[PDB]
């Protein structure tokens, strides 16, 4: 099968059946069974969250250019309520919600066929699937077979994820977005690189400061901003 | 057999090779006694485990402290600067509960050694099978291991149980030379690396002061 | 070790090990509370 | 091998031919095991090759900019005069250094899990069609073979890569410690010993490390140092 090392070999734990398994796991963390179904949802919910992460912020970047994604909490819309203490509303609306789906999709994980049910209405049922692919109502159309796309979509969840990571670390050390730092990358290719504003050698480390502030006053909170590791950079 | 910490001399009889870090250092024999083997197992994987934690405790934030973005005081001072910083934490109220909580997870530690997969009873809120223990001083399970890197291989355990005991031995003798070269040099050891890496035909323990007390 | 622990369990070596505690115990009530006379605080 | 690096030895049991250039020359045998034997000739391989590049660059920067030190070679300008980009086309060396890390991460990679499993990485991973025959380990052939030289006496032509790598390495370090005892290239050597050879040679430079104690590099500082204790 396609490795991600070709010519290497493939751990025994990893036979091929999972969607996009390409025989990396040289730690050894899916070698127990369970622990791979766990962390084989794990990667599906982190990667379809990373994905709708990267798609909003590449969007709302293009959109409005005038608002650092790192701090548009600060400037975020306030539809709901005429108070400052609105957040706290949301943040349990939100909290309820989430925590309503995911109990649902955990119980579907530990036993499964048990949440395929609607709760209020009777009739309502979705039809027989595996577990972390719920279908029926979530999938109304599937172009294609399914395979093939599920290895696409655990693809471009894991270069997402990827892009999201590579969005903070940008973030951090430049104090700009995404497309703004390519942009400035395609301007100095041979200047804009982390290997142009960092080096570490045994006689001196040159570490470049992180632009984002450590800390904010939210309404009187000092929400605290450290920057990731900062100490550890390069 | 297998390789020796003095090639040529034979390993110590009472230790044949099954015990992680095997290579049969036992001059005084201080372990013929198999039960005895067994405490100074437990004792030698606590002592490593704790001077691994310390040691990257200590190096993690003094390498952050010399590239200047933060100023974490050095592992000799860390007690007198949180005092100072935290008035209305006294040291006697940390010590107290420092004290039960570690009295708590070393008694069941004691009691489990005592008598071998006795606090998977669920007495503690319920707790069985992650309190059953593996082996002599690798207790595993979902709590203690929850990656389950102890559950996927043989050959992968002993490798990691290989890796611990050699990384938990080099870190045991770090922190001893971080105490050897605070008392010598009066700097932390990252700062001790520093100054070595600044000049090392002059920045030795033969300069320091204190190793050679003679004016030479 | 187990014929070494049993010289240190002989009645002398056991006697000195009690003794230099005992001794050490009452030295060191003495010097953090020196000249003890009467049970009073 | 049959000729032996000195009259009178004996060439060790597991020295006896299969590889070209076997002088039967292993006083420390370190070739005692025939997988740190096949290590050590990748490695061989490997420091010979680059070795004999970098004499046919060192030899030949020096007819073409006798000027320049090739011991400074690196310095920022020294560098050839041309547009790296951005608002003034200099150098930055930060992604010169990146290019060299990426494109050597992945070639010697592969040329990595060549050397573990023979015949693993032959295949082209984009274009399958393409392959590499590797009838030897170190050996690739194909595309890096192209006129085909390898198809004649195979073990001659391996004694003469072997033999002139070998000396490429020798004079390696011979420039490097030529040009830090006189701050000189090796033909500026050779020169200076051809006019005065009893008044210009290794015991008139040996106590001096020519090379300064330290450089700085935009910005950075990087600590020299010479093979010896000179001054
Ligand atoms: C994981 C999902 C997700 C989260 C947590 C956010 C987070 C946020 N977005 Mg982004 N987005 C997300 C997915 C997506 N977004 C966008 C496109 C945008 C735009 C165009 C904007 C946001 C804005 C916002 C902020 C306020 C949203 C609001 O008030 O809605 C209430 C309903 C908030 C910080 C707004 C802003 O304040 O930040 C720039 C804003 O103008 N998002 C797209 C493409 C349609 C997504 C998919
Ligand atoms: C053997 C383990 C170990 C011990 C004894 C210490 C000891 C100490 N550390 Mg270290 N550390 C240790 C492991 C590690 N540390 C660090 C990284 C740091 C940093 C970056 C800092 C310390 C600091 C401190 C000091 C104050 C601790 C505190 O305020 O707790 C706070 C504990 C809580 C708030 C409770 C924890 C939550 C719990 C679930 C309830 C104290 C001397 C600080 C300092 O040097 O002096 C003030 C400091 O800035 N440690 C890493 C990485 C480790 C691995
Ligand atoms: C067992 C690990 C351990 C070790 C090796 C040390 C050793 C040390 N303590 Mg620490 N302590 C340790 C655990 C703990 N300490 C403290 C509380 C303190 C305080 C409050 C202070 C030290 C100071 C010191 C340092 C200087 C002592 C001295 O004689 O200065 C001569 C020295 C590095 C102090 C020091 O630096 O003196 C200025 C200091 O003020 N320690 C607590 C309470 C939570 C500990 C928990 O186990
Ligand atoms: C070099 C470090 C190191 C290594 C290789 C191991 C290896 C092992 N540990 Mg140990 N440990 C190590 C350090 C420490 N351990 C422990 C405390 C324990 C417990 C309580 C248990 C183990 C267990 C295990 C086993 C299974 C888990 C595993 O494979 O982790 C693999 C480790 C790595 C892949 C390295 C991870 C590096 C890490 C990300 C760096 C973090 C640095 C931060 C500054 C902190 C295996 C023998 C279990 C058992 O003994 O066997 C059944 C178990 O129950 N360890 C502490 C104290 C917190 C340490 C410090
Ligand atoms: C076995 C008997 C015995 C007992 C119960 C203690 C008890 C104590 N000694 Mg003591 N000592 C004892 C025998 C001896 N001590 C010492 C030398 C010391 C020193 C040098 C120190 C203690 C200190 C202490 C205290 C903290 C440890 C604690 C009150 C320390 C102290 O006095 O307060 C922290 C301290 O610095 N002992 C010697 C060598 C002569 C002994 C024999
Ligand atoms: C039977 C005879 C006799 C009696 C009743 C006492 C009684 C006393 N002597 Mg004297 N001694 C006696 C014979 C001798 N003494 C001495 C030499 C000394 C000296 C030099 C000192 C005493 C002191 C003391 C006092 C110790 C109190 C104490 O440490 O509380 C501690 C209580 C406990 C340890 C109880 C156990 C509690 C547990 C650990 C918890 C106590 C009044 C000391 C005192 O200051 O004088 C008044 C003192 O400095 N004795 C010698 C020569 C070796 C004796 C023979
Ligand atoms: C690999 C072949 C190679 C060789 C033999 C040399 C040789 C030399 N270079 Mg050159 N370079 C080489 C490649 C490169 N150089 C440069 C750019 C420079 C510059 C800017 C300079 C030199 C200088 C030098 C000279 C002094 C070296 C010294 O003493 O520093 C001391 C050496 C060290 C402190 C260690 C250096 C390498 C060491 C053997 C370890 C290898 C590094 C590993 C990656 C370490 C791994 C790090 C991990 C932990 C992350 C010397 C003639 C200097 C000079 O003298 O010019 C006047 C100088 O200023 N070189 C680049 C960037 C395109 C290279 C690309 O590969
Ligand atoms: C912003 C990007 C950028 C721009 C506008 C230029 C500009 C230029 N460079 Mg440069 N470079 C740039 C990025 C980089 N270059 C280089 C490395 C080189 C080299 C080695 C050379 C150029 C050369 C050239 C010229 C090639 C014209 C041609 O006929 O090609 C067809 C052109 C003026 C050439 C030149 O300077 O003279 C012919 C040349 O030899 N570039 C690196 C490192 C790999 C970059 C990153
Ligand atoms: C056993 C041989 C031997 C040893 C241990 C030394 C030792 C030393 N010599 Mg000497 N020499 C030796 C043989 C010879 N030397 C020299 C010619 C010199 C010179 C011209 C100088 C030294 C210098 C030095 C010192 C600095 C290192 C150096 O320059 O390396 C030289 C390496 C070799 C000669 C390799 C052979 C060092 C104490 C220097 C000194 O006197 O002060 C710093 C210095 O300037 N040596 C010749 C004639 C070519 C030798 C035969
Ligand atoms: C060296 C060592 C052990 C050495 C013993 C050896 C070699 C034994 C060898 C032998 O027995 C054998 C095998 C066989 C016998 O026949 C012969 C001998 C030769 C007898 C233990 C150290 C072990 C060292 C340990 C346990 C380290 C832990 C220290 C801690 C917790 C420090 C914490 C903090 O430093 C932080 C993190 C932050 C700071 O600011 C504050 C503080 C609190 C100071």
């Amino acid at each position: 099968r396609a490795l991600w090392l070709p010519g290497g070999d493939a751990p025994a734990h990893l036979d091929g059946s999972l969607p996009g398994d390409f025989g990396f796991d040289p730690l050894g963390l899916g070698a127990d069974p369970e622990r791979l179904a766990w962390f084989a949802e794990s990667e599906r919910v982190h990667a379809r969250w990373a994905m709708l992460a990267v798609a909003g912020i590449a969007v709302q970047e293009v959109v409005r250019p005038d608002v650092f994604w790192y701090e548009a909490a600060l400037k975020s819309p306030m539809p709901f309520g005429n108070s400052p203490a609105a957040i706290l509303g949301l943040v349990a609306f939100e909290l309820f919600a989430m925590h309503f789906v995911e109990v649902r999709r955990a119980y579907d994980f530990k036993n499964p066929g048990s949440q395929d049910q609607d709760p209020i209405f009777s009739n309502n049922k979705l039809p027989k699937h595996e577990v972390g692919y719920p279908g029926g109502i979530f999938a109304p159309v599937i172009p294609g077979d399914l395979a093939e796309l599920k290895l696409k979509e655990i693809k471009n969840g894991r270069l997402a994820m990827l892009a999201f990571a590579g969005f903070v670390m940008q973030a951090q050390v430049t104090g700009k977005g995404p497309l703004a730092s390519l942009g400035d990358h395609l301007s100095n290719p041979i200047g804009t690189t982390i290997f142009s504003k960092a080096v570490v050698i045994p006689g001196q480390a040159i570490v470049p400061p992180c632009m984002i502030p450590s800390s904010v006053e939210y309404h009187g909170i000092t929400i605290p901003t450290p920057c990731f590791l900062s100490g550890l950079w390069p | 057999d297998r390789q020796v910490w003095f090639p040529g001399n034979a390993p110590a009889p009472h230790l044949d090779g099954s015990l992680p870090g095997d290579f049969g250092f036992d001059p005084l024999s201080l372990g013929s006694d198999p039960q005895l083997l067994k405490w100074f197992q437990q004792a030698e994987l606590v002592h490593g485990r704790t001077a691994m934690t310390a040691v990257a405790g200590i190096l993690f934030p003094a390498v952050a402290t010399k590239a200047g973005v933060v100023n974490i005081p050095q592992w000799y001072d860390a007690g007198s600067v949180w005092v100072q910083n935290n008035p209305n934490f006294p040291f006697a109220a940390l010590l107290f509960i420092q004290i039960i909580l570690t009295g708590w997870v070393e008694t069941k530690r004691w009691l489990d050694f005592k008598n071998p997969g006795s606090q998977a009873d669920g007495s503690f809120l319920g707790v069985t099978d992650d309190f059953k223990g593996v082996a002599n001083g690798y207790p595993g399970g979902k709590l203690f291991d929850p990656f389950g890197l102890s559950r996927g291989s043989e050959g992968q355990l002993q490798k990691y149980q290989e890796n611990e005991i050699k990384n938990g031995r080099l870190a045991m003798v770090a922190f001893l030379g971080f105490i050897a070269q605070h008392a010598a040099t009066g700097k932390g050891p990252i700062d001790n690396l520093a100054d070595h890496l600044a000049n090392p035909t002059a920045v030795t323990f033969a300069t320091n002061g204190v190793s050679l007390p003679f004016v030479h | 070790m187990k014929n070494f622990t049993t010289y240190l369990s002989t009645a002398p070596v056991v006697a000195l090990i009690w003794f230099t505690f005992t001794a050490g115990l009452l030295i060191e009530i003495n010097r953090f509370f020196p000249d003890p006379l009467v049970f009073s605080f | 091998g049959r000729r032996l690096w000195a009259p009178g030895v004996e060439a060790p049991s597991y020295l006896n031919g299969e590889l070209a250039g076997d002088y039967g020359w292993d006083p420390l045998g370190l070739g005692a095991k025939p997988e740190a034997l096949k290590w050590y000739r990748q490695a061989e391989l490997v420091h010979a090759r680059w070795a004999m590049l970098a004499v046919a660059g060192i030899l030949a920067q020096e007819i073409v900019k006798p000027g320049v030190f090739f011991y400074n070679a690196g310095l920022p300008e020294n560098l050839p005069g041309i547009n790296f980009g951005g608002p003034e086309g200099k150098v930055n060396l930060g992604g010169l250094l990146a290019w060299e890390f990426l494109l050597f991460h992945w070639v010697e990679v592969r040329r990595w899990q060549d050397i573990k499993k023979k015949d693993s990485v032959n295949q082209d991973p984009i274009f399958k069609g393409n392959k590499v025959p590797n009838p030897e380990l170190g050996y690739p052939g194909g595309i890096f073979d192209p006129f085909g030289f390898s198809k004649g006496n195979f073990k001659e032509v391996q004694t003469k890569e072997i033999k002139n790598g070998r000396l490429a390495m020798v004079a390696f370090v011979g420039f490097i410690i030529q040009a830090q005892a006189t701050g000189q290239g090796p033909l500026a050597n050779l020169g200076a010993h051809l006019a005065n050879p009893f008044g210009n040679n290794i015991t008139k430079n040996i106590g001096t490390c020519a090379i300064p104690s330290s450089v700085d590099v935009q910005g950075i500082t990087i600590p020299l140092t010479c093979l010896w204790p000179g001054h």
